[PDB]
This record gives structure tokens, C-alpha cells and sequence, in this order.
């Protein structure tokens, strides 16, 4: 019955603590202890990106190193140039509440999503020069947290209804769709050879999918509070997780639990968003204190501070050539870092 | 992993007393703000008690302000609750509710259908 | 109710049956990974004005 | 030779003592103190990006303004030797004061637009701002000067003359701004003891400058406290705007911290 | 510079003229957050104020003496609101309805209204309070069925205050439970209040007309308050 169903539960989730406690033979601090700090690592402003006239909410590089597109709630779709600060695009948006955004492999396609729960694609090619909407995409009873491409004709999104979704642009219906989280979805990262993706939840959890199966293969436990933003290493062997409790952590995939906190004492705010570096050696965070960190990440070390925002930091990226770093907050400001 | 585990519960008489306590795991228990909760054969979840980080600031229904005392033990990680006068109209179970964030006033989303840190309950009884 | 327990019932089936390897490994590759492509990293190794597009 | 001389419509002033010399140095003092302090306000108001407002445009136009006529004021007043020459300066002078009132003038009118029409409008008003504030002083001085041409300039200092009444060319419109703001202070000041104080209030007399009736007082003998008070007010606002929106304010202040450290 | 960059630069022109008109029109449009439980009478206030005229939102538009406001209404969404709620923090206000007729659901009102009242993205926003559905607290009081007291004791010790206004003509009896109603939410909102935001209370009915007139010279106050912060 139920009764005995709960306790196989709890038997099975003992069993599986001790098989987790009987892999930690070592500690990632420790074998690290004879490594070279990286030293303090201070930049510098090149450009500053003004016209948005809200907050900007959502943010993505392109394959071109040098082509963004940025989300505002005023209603907007900016698609920049930032070599020479020169605007290229600027789409107005049929619902003003945007939380997230993406650009295509192909430099071809874009898509945004928000409160009302559809996620749009817009046309950059097109026989004019104007851009117009291709499709709208409809089936979830929540809003979108985050969505991106894998290729022109594949599309995956995550929402606040606690499932996620992988769908087919030219139909325009759903092949595959993934439930197990209890809270709401914040988070994805797809992977470099793009076959499986992480899931972070308004819980202290976090799953691997596999697309072409449909179903999970692995769980993390470990936060004490909501996770707001998830990535993935370079390999395809790692993730890095941030939490609305004011700690950082990195989990792997093969030991199967955590390695690595990045946390301080004096620090009492969440962090917003999470972003690599092309080596490995730097992980980027976004406070609402209000700062960006620049952490080491094999020392648990702040390398270096980032300030020059008044208000809330919400979004964060890197390039794939790795030669800037763009960051957005709440004060309707963006700015490249060099 | 987040845990709550509640104990204390049974049949009583009316005019009986008894102790509810809550056990913790997971978390550090100092920063947080505490509830209780409670759901009667056939409605929804209330709101009872609730007591804040330090334990200096107190807050009762009107239902049960002059016979039910609260209070936490933030060195033994629980939460204790006493009741002295029952009612028929107190049959129910009892929960043992938490906050989703820390250093924090405000508290959204205790008493809903489905909350992440929240226990399982215990039964309350009185005929 | 009793649908949920047993499909927790089972996730946590195949779950408790993966193979796994020791931490020690991990530790060693990701610090392989990092030695390995290291001149190649600009946030860490500044490059010359001269081919810097955002500097020069 | 002093500051009071731009308001004095007494030309019947007959000294007998040694007031002559401290009003002149204390005139001197006054202005040079200034065209410091000016270039502060003026460099604060143009290449800081985050004050940007309709206010900021009032306060910029007006201290160039001040600023231009004070220089001109301490290059060609006495230049009485070039009959030809100087009286072009009685002209110049003149416009640019007025331009200084009217400018003070449009500030009084963007205090009722935030405090009794309190919503904003879709369009944009600063096109009708930058043709008040320097259309009016041209009109006035065309027409004053076609009325009467050989004016501009007498024997003594090469300023607009007195012995006709043709100095109320100045005077006359200048009374009429400082009324009007009058009006406008009692509104801000109805609101400030009655919903919810001498910083602010003190604050608003540095722009609306009603100091300037003091030189219209000064009148005969025994009345020279007068003519000091005045003469220790007006030539220094470029002193105390200055201190007032420059150092007391929180967003100048910020700015400053911040340019400076970076 | 060549052909490229010329066109470059008159493009990236004409997208800043187009801005500059985008800018005017957003600044000038107010916007408001409703709130509100499943027996409030919220659609039916919807509904009335439409007059002056699946899906995740729902969006009203009127206009009162040629100032245009935007309500908005959440639907479709789960019973979980810690999130979303952030998105308006930074709305001209937010309106509060409530029912007073049943008192078994007040004290979660009261709950609600600090939660709300409390929360770090909201310290600036202010709140406009609806009390509705008065016509059946006055029916329920006269009857006598029910006794408030049962519920909150301390009403067996409260005294109607003096700047009561009942100028309906009504029994004592509905002034006393309208006004210990009203005062068991203004203790919440003077108690944790810092001078930054206020709380605005009003009685209505399900046959008012004067609602937007409310909002409207609750906002022009709200507004005047800013402006007067900005002269210090």
C-alpha cells in the first residue's frame, strides 16, 4: 500500500546515501592545495551600451563574436553590433513581460517567451529587410523561464508548471515532454555535443535529461533554498549551481555529487546569474548587492570584483572566442569588459 | 535535503492538554522564520502560530489566543507548540511550516496545496 | 496517493543502479582540462593591443 | 563704478563721505569671486550624462548667461574715452541681464507643472523653453532700441542712461519677473509645513532672485545700508548658486564620487 | 569611411528616431497591479471599469481626463506567486480587494496584506484598499445569525472612534463593525511603515461608479509625494 511504498522509499534513499558516501576518497581542496592563485584579475569598461528604457531581463551572445541581442520590459528586442556600438535591429513585442531569449546557430532565427505562456520566433532573413514573426508556440500552463535552439528546426523550453518541452518549429506541436520537478523550472544549459541538459528547480534540485529517451537519469540534492541559474562546464562533465541563499556549488557527473562551495560570511544576498570562462579557470557571478564576483574555480578564492551598476545585476555571458564579458542590470545599462 | 518531522499527537478528552513537537534536518535553523499550520476534515490549510528568528516577536489567531503557547529551540533544532483547553472543533492535522528564504520579514506560500518544506503531519483527536 | 508513491518508487529504482568512480578522478580531469587549454584563455593571459578588437 | 548702478534709477545720488571705495571693492570682490564658481556649474551641467532634465537645461542657460555678462561687466563699463565704441557694450550688457531673469523666471514656472499639473504630457516642451528664454530679450531690446537709438551710452559709465525714462527698459520688466515668482514660492512653501525646511526654502531664493529689490530702495542719504545689502546679495550669486546645487546635492554629489574615482 | 560603414551609420540613426517617439509614449501611461481573492468581487470591478474604455494576463485599458491607465489582471497561473510577483516593482500602485462580508476567510486577508506589505521589492509601492460588498455585512449584522466576536474578542471591548463619519443614516451597529474592519488593517500598515509608502482605505459597493476617480487622486497624491522628494 502507500505505507509500504514510503518506507521503500526511505530504504532506497538510504541505500543510495551510502553509496554516495562510500565514493568520497578525497577532497577537491586538498589535492588542490599546491595550485598558483590566479592573482587579482581587474577590468576595465570599453563600451557602454545605452536605449533600453526598463530593466533589461535576459541577454545571449551570438556565434559571431560580435552580435547580441538583449530583452527589455518596456516591450523590446535590441540586436547589436558591439564593435562599433551601431544598432542593426530593434523588434517591438506583442507582450510587454519578457524573461528570456536566444539566438540561433545559424545567426538565422530568434525567440523570446515570458508571462503569457507562448514562446515567439522571429525571421532575421527574410526577402525584405523586415523582421517578422514566423511562429507562436503554445501548449504550457505556466510562464517561460528560459528556452534555446539546437537547431533551425528544434526548440526547447522550461516553465514555471514544473515540466519541460521539446518541440518541432515546423508543425508546431510537442515530440517529447519531460515531468518529475514538484517546484517551478528557473534554469538550462545545453550540452556541447547537444544530446543531453540540466534542470534547475524552485527546490533544491537539479536533473539530467536525455532528449532523444524522454526521461531523467540523474538527481542532485545539496541547496537550502530556490536555484536561479545552472550552466555547463566546457567537457560536457561538470555544472555549476547558484542559489537565493548565498552559495555556489559544482557538481559532476561520473562521482555523482558535489566537489566544490563557494560561499563567504559577509555575504547575504542570492546570486541571479552564472557564466564560464573558456579555460575553466573563471566562473562569473551576479549579485544583488550589487556586484558581479569573478571567483577561481578550483580554489573557492574571489579573484576579482566587478562594479559600476546601481542596481540589481540580472544577467551575464561570455563569448565563444572568450574576449569579453557583457553584463546587464536593472538600471537599463549594458557594458563590455575587457 | 530538507526534512520535518512532526510528533506529538493523539486522542484526548475535551478539557485536555498536550505537546506538539517539531524536528528538523537540513538547514541551519537560527535564520529562519517558523509556523504552524492545520487542515480540519473537509476544508482548506490555516494558519495558527508563528514566531520569529530571536523569538521575541509573537503572533496568535484569534481562535486560540488565550490557550495555545509556542515556542523554539534553536540550540536542539525544534520547534514546540502546547495546547491547554481543547475544543471538539481542533480535530485535525497538525504542520510544521518554514520560509523559502533567509533574513527575511515577509512569508509567501506556507498554507498552499503543494509548499517544498513542509512535513507530514500529525493527528489530533478530541471526544 | 498510491500513483505517485510508486512512480517515486520506481525513478528511485533506476536511479540507485548507475555505476559511478571516485572523486579523485574528477578532480584530476577537470584540473587536466584547465592546464590544458590555458594560453589560449584571454580573461586570464591579456593578449597585445594590437589584436585586442575591443581595446585597440 | 559699483554693482548698484545696473538698478538705481536715482541720478541725483551726491556723496559726501568714503562709501565710494568699499562699495567698489566690495563689487569687485563680488564678481571676480564669481566667473570661478560659474565654469563649475556650467562644466557639472553639460558632459554628465545622468542629469539630464528640463531643469538641467534652466540651470545651464543661466549660468552661461551670468557668466557672459559678468565678463563683459568687468572688461568695458568705464571705457568712456571711444564714443563709437562703447556703445555697443551698453547694448550687449543689457540683453544678456535679461536673459538672466527670464531664464530665473522659467524655473518658477517648473515648479507649478511638478506640484500642481502633476502628470506629464506626451509632448515636448523645450523648443518653446529655449524661445522664451532668449526670445523675449531680443524683442525687447529691437524695439527699445528702435524707439530711441542714441541712448546706449552717457558721459559717465557706458550703461543705458538715466536721465531720461528710458532706463525702465530694465528696470520695468525685470520688478515684474521677481512678483510672479513671489506667487509661485507661496505654493511651495504651502506644501512643505502643511504635508509633511530652511535648506529648500533658502535654496529656491538663490534662483528666484527677489534680492534685487534692495537696489530699488536705495534712494537718498542715510539709506546706504541699503545699497550695501543689495550689492552683498546679487553679486554673488554666482556664489551661492554654486554652493546651493552643486555641494548639497545628493545626485552631484554621486556623480562626482563616481567620475572621479574612476 | 566607405559604403558600408555610411549605410551602418544611417541605419543605427534611424533606429535612435524611432526610439526618441517610443520614449515619449511610455513615459506618459500609467500602470497598476490587481490583487485579489476568488470571492472578492474583483471580475465584476473589471467589468465596471471597462466602461470608460490559455492566456497567462489579462490587460484592461481606460482613460480618466486624458490620463491612460493600464490594469493588470493574473490568470492561468499556479497557487505559488514568490516569483512572479517581483516583475511589478516598479508600477505607480497596487489595488487590494477584499471581501468583509464572510468573517471565516479575514484573517487570510490579514496574511496576505502583510506578506505584501513586507516584501523587499515592494518597500515603495503603495497600496489602494478595497472594502466590497458592504450591503451584506449590513444585512448579516442587522439579522444576527453570527457573532463577530466568535472569531476576533476584542470587538466586546471597542468603542466606535470620533471621526467617524456614518452619514448614510445607518444603525450603530454597522458603523462599529465597518470601522473595527477597517482599523484591524490600518494597525498593520502604520505599524512596520517607514514614511515611504502609504495605505488608502474606502468602503464600496457592487453598484459604485466612483472607482476610478479614487485611483485617480490617489495616484496625483502618490506622484506630488515624489516630486516634493526630489526638491528635498
Amino acid at each position: 500500500e502507500l505505507d509500504q511504498l514510503r518506507q521503500e522509499a526511505e530504504q532506497l534513499k538510504n541505500q543510495i546515501r551510502d553509496a554516495r558516501k562510500a565514493c568520497a576518497d578525497a577532497t577537491l581542496s586538498q589535492i588542490t592545495n599546491n595550485i598558483d592563485p590566479v592573482g587579482r584579475i581587474q577590468m576595465r569598461t570599453r563600451r557602454t551600451l545605452r536605449g533600453h528604457l526598463a530593466k533589461i531581463y535576459a541577454m545571449h551572445w551570438g556565434t559571431d563574436s560580435r552580435l547580441l541581442v538583449s530583452a527589455s520590459q518596456d516591450g523590446k528586442l535590441i540586436i547589436w553590433d558591439s564593435y562599433t556600438t551601431n544598432k542593426v535591429h530593434a523588434i517591438p513585442l506583442r507582450s510587454s513581460w519578457v524573461m528570456t531569449c536566444a539566438y540561433a546557430p545559424s545567426g538565422n532565427y530568434v525567440a523570446c517567451g515570458g508571462l503569457d505562456n507562448i514562446c515567439s520566433i522571429y525571421n532575421l532573413k527574410t526577402r525584405e529587410g523586415n523582421v517578422r514573426v514566423s511562429r507562436e508556440l503554445a501548449g504550457h500552463t505556466g510562464y517561460l523561464s528560459c528556452c534555446r535552439f539546437l537547431d533551425d528546426n528544434q526548440i526547447v523550453t522550461s516553465s514555471g508548471d514544473t515540466t519541460c518541452a521539446l518541440w518541432d518549429i515546423e508543425t508546431g506541436q510537442q515530440t517529447t515532454t519531460f515531468t518529475g520537478h514538484t517546484g517551478d523550472v528557473m534554469s538550462l544549459s545545453l550540452a556541447p555535443d547537444t544530446r543531453l541538459f540540466v534542470s534547475g528547480a524552485c527546490d533544491a534540485s537539479a536533473k539530467l535529461w536525455d532528449v532523444r529517451e524522454g526521461m531523467c537519469r540523474q538527481t542532485f540534492t545539496g541547496h537550502e533554498s530556490d536555484i536561479n541559474a545552472i550552466c555547463f562546464f566546457p567537457n560536457g562533465n561538470a555544472f555549476a549551481t547558484g542559489s537565493d541563499d548565498a552559495t555556489c556549488r559544482l557538481f559532476d557527473l561520473r562521482a555523482d555529487q558535489e566537489l566544490m562551495t563557494y560561499s563567504h560570511d559577509n555575504i547575504i544576498c542570492g546570486i541571479t546569474s552564472v557564466s564560464f570562462s573558456k579555460s575553466g579557470r573563471l566562473l562569473l557571478a551576479g549579485y544583488d548587492d550589487f556586484n558581479c564576483n569573478v571567483w577561481d574555480a578550483l580554489k573557492a578564492d574571489r579573484a576579482g570584483v566587478l562594479a559600476g551598476h546601481d542596481n540589481r545585476v540580472s544577467c551575464l555571458g561570455v563569448t565563444d572566442d572568450g574576449m569579453a564579458v557583457a553584463t546587464g542590470s536593472w538600471d537599463s545599462f549594458l557594458k563590455i569588459w575587457n | 535535503q530538507v526534512q520535518l518531522q512532526e510528533s506529538g499527537g493523539g486522542l484526548v478528552q475535551p478539557g485536555g492538554s498536550l505537546r506538539l513537537s517539531c524536528a528538523a534536518s537540513g538547514f541551519t535553523f537560527s535564520n529562519y522564520k517558523m509556523n504552524w499550520v492545520r487542515q480540519a476534515p473537509g476544508k482548506g490549510l490555516e494558519w495558527v502560530s508563528d514566531i520569529s528568528q530571536s523569538g521575541a516577536s509573537i503572533s496568535y489567531t484569534g481562535s486560540v489566543k488565550g490557550r495555545f503557547t509556542i515556542s523554539r529551540d534553536n540550540a536542539k533544532n525544534t520547534l514546540y507548540l502546547q495546547m491547554n483547553s481543547l475544543k471538539p472543533e481542533d480535530t485535525a492535522v497538525y504542520y510544521c511550516a518554514r520560509c523559502p528564504a533567509p533574513f527575511t520579514r515577509d512569508c509567501f506560500d506556507v498554507t498552499s496545496t503543494t509548499y517544498a518544506y513542509r512535513g507530514q503531519g500529525t493527528q489530533v483527536t478530541v471526544s | 496517493s498510491i500513483a505517485q508513491a510508486r512512480k517515486l518508487v520506481e525513478q528511485l529504482k533506476m536511479e540507485a543502479n548507475i555505476d559511478r568512480i571516485k572523486v579523485s578522478k574528477a578532480a584530476a580531469d577537470l584540473m587536466a582540462y584547465c592546464e590544458a587549454h590555458a594560453k589560449e584563455d584571454p580573461l586570464l593571459t591579456p593578449v597585445p593591443a594590437s589584436e585586442n578588437p575591443f581595446r585597440e | 563704478t559699483n554693482f548698484a548702478v545696473l538698478m538705481a534709477h536715482v541720478e541725483v545720488k551726491h556723496s559726501d563721505a568714503v562709501h565710494d571705495l568699499l562699495l567698489d571693492v566690495i563689487t569687485w570682490v563680488g564678481i571676480l569671486l564669481s566667473l570661478v564658481c560659474l565654469l563649475i556649474c556650467i562644466f557639472t551641467f553639460c558632459f554628465f550624462r545622468g542629469l539630464q532634465s528640463d531643469r538641467n537645461t534652466i540651470h545651464k542657460n543661466l549660468c552661461i548667461s551670468l557668466f557672459v555678462a559678468e565678463l563683459l561687466f568687468l572688461i568695458g563699463i568705464n571705457r568712456t574715452d571711444q564714443p563709437i565704441a562703447c556703445a555697443v557694450f551698453a547694448a550687449l550688457l543689457h540683453f544678456f541681464f535679461l536673459a538672466a531673469f527670464t531664464w530665473m523666471f522659467l524655473e518658477g514656472v517648473q515648479l507649478y507643472i511638478m506640484l500642481v499639473e502633476v502628470f506629464e504630457s506626451e509632448h515636448s516642451r523645450r523648443k518653446y523653453f529655449y524661445l522664451v528664454g532668449y526670445g523675449m530679450p531680443a524683442l525687447i531690446v529691437a524695439v527699445s532700441a528702435a524707439v530711441d537709438y542714441r541712448s546706449y551710452g552717457t558721459d559717465k559709465v557706458c550703461w543705458l542712461r538715466l536721465d531720461t525714462y528710458f532706463i525702465w527698459s530694465f528696470i520695468g520688466p525685470a520688478t515684474l519677473i521677481i512678483m510672479l515668482n513671489v506667487i509661485f514660492l507661496g505654493i511651495a512653501l504651502y506644501k512643505m509645513f502643511h504635508h509633511t525646511w530652511v535648506i529648500g526654502a533658502i535654496a529656491l531664493l538663490c534662483l528666484l532672485g527677489l534680492t534685487w529689490a534692495f537696489g530699488l530702495m536705495y534712494i537718498n542719504e542715510s539709506t546706504v545700508i541699503m545699497a550695501y545689502l543689495f550689492t552683498i546679495f546679487n553679486s554673488l550669486q554666482g556664489m551661492f548658486i554654486f554652493i546651493f546645487h552643486c555641494v548639497l546635492q545628493k545626485k552631484v554629489r554621486k556623480e562626482y564620487g563616481k567620475c572621479l574615482r574612476t | 569611411l566607405s559604403a558600408e560603414d555610411k549605410a551602418a551609420v544611417e541605419r543605427s540613426k534611424m533606429i535612435e528616431k524611432q526610439l526618441q517617439k517610443d520614449k515619449q509614449v511610455y513615459r506618459a501611461t500609467h500602470r497598476l497591479l490587481l490583487l485579489g481573492a476568488d470571492n472578492s468581487g474583483k471580475s465584476t470591478i473589471v467589468k465596471q471599469m471597462r466602461i470608460y474604455h490559455t492566456s497567462g494576463i489579462f490587460e484592461t485599458k481606460f482613460q480618466v481626463d486624458k490620463v491612460n491607465f493600464h490594469m493588470f489582471d493574473v490568470g492561468a497561473q499556479r497557487d505559488e506567486r514568490r516569483k512572479w510577483i517581483q516583475c511589478f516593482n516598479d508600477v505607480t500602485a497596487i489595488i487590494f480587494v477584499v471581501d468583509s462580508s464572510d468573517y471565516n476567510r479575514l484573517q487570510e486577508a490579514l496574511n496576505d496584506f502583510k506578506s505584501i506589505w513586507n516584501n523587499r521589492w515592494l518597500r515603495t509601492i503603495s497600496v489602494i484598499l478595497f472594502l466590497n460588498k458592504q450591503d451584506l455585512l449590513a444585512e448579516k449584522v442587522l439579522a444576527g445569525k453570527s457573532k463577530i466576536e466568535d472569531y476576533f474578542p476584542e470587538f466586546a471591548r471597542y468603542t466606535t472612534p470620533e471621526d467617524a463619519t456614518p452619514e448614510p443614516g445607518e444603525d450603530p451597529r454597522v458603523t462599529r463593525a465597518k470601522y473595527f474592519i477597517r482599523d484591524e488593517f490600518l494597525r498593520i500598515s502604520t505599524a512596520s511603515g517607514d514614511g515611504r509608502h502609504y495605505c488608502y482605505p474606502h468602503f464600496t459597493c457592487s453598484v459604485d461608479t466612483e472607482n476610478a476617480r479614487r485611483i485617480f487622486n490617489d495616484c496625483r497624491d502618490i506622484i506630488q509625494r515624489m516630486h516634493l522628494r526630489q526638491y528635498e
